């Protein structure tokens, strides 16, 4: 627990002092944007010094206190300055103004991961476990600082230029010790106790998991219909039909992963992360090599280059103050 | 039993 004691310290005492007005708007140059949503844009950025190429999300604080989004983003920039792991996006720059925020992040080229996977259809197992064991540590990471993830899907993991995981969103993004009862995320990633209106906690994110590898694998997430409100039946039913082609490894970790009952699902048992990470669909996996990044990558994306993504006044100022 | 092009395009997140 050496990696782990330091990181909650380290974590700690970044919490406790979250850092805010480290850069200036002016000092990156605008360039071509990436991404919008309802409440912001998102957009890379260059630095006129050495940092150059950055990722860079502007929201509006009217659209955070219109729909009360507030609670979320708030958290969101808390958890991010105060992180520090290889397969999160790294917080470089945060500053406010008087009508925008910025959250200066690192920029990911490779693009979302489900472009990839619709393009090819389905991911070999070994190319699976090299994306689901970056996961796996990046969860034991985020659970022993008590943080819930939320939103795993791969539509929010991003491929750097060396093949690997980088996670994006934070939105849903929060610390919980015990239970929580907010619904958000995709329906088709929900876990059965959130559907059910019953309280949750930090298993949510061991049950997404095997949604994720699921899908890596058979090319089609598990619980689908024409219907939102048939997934919730689906998903409720502890009902999966495994592809032919799934290894018999494979099938034995998503039934413990898709476990409806929320005390038997790996994870969330007495031995912890270590139940997936010594399982027989792992055993190929160096998680102290992944950690540090020195494994050879099954899928390098073709590569600044955007080649694979498709009043002045001070305004609700003072409900900004930590940031 | 379909797996329809809706249930396998991009996603989104909802909150409430
Ligand atoms: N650091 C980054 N590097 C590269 N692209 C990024 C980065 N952060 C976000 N994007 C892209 O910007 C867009 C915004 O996605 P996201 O970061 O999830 O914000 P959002 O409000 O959830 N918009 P959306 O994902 O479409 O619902 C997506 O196309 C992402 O792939
Ligand atoms: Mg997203
Ligand atoms: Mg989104």
């Amino acid at each position: 627990k050496e990696f782990l004691a330091k990181a909650k310290e380290d974590f700690l005492k970044k919490w406790e002092t979250p850092s805010q007005n480290t850069a200036q708007l002016d000092q990156f140059d605008r360039i071509k944007t990436l991404g919008t949503g309802s409440f912001g844009r998102v957009m890379l950025v260059k630095h006129k010094e050495s940092g150059n190429h950055y990722a860079m999300k502007i929201l509006d604080k009217q659209k955070v206190v219109k729909l009360k989004q507030i609670e979320h983003t708030l958290n969101e920039k808390r958890i991010l300055q105060a992180v520090n792991f290889p397969f999160l996006v790294k917080l470089e720059f945060s500053f406010k103004d008087n009508s925008n925020l910025y959250m200066v992040m690192e920029y990911v080229a490779g693009g979302e991961m489900f472009s990839h996977l619709r393009r090819i259809g389905r991911f070999s197992e070994p190319h699976a476990r090299f994306y689901a064991a970056q996961i796996v540590l990046t969860f034991e990471y985020l659970h022993s600082l008590d943080l819930i993830y939320r939103d795993l899907k791969p539509e929010n993991l991003l491929i750097d230029q060396q093949g690997y995981i980088q996670v994006t969103d934070f939105g849903f993004a929060k610390r919980v010790k015990g239970r929580t009862w907010t619904l958000c995320g995709t329906p088709e990633y929900l876990a059965p106790e959130i559907i059910l209106s019953k309280g949750y906690n930090k298993a949510v994110d061991w049950w997404a998991l095997g949604v994720l590898i699921y899908e890596m694998a058979a090319g089609y997430p598990p619980f689908f219909a024409d219907q939102p409100i048939q997934i919730y039946e689906k998903i409720v039913s502890g009902k999966v039909r495994f592809p032919s082609h799934f290894s018999s490894d494979l099938k034995d970790l998503l039934r413990n992963l898709l476990q409806v009952d929320l005390t038997k699902r790996f994870g969330n048992l007495k031995n912890g992360v270590n139940d997936i990470k010594n399982h027989k669909w792992f055993a190929t996996t160096d998680w102290i090599a992944i950690y540090q990044r020195k494994v050879e990558a099954p899928f390098i994306p073709k590569f600044g280059d955007t080649s694979n993504f498709d009043s002045i006044n001070e305004k609700c100022g003072k409900e900004f103050t930590e940031f | 039993g379909f797996l329809r092009s809706a249930s396998l395009g991009r996603r989104a997140s909802f909150h409430l």
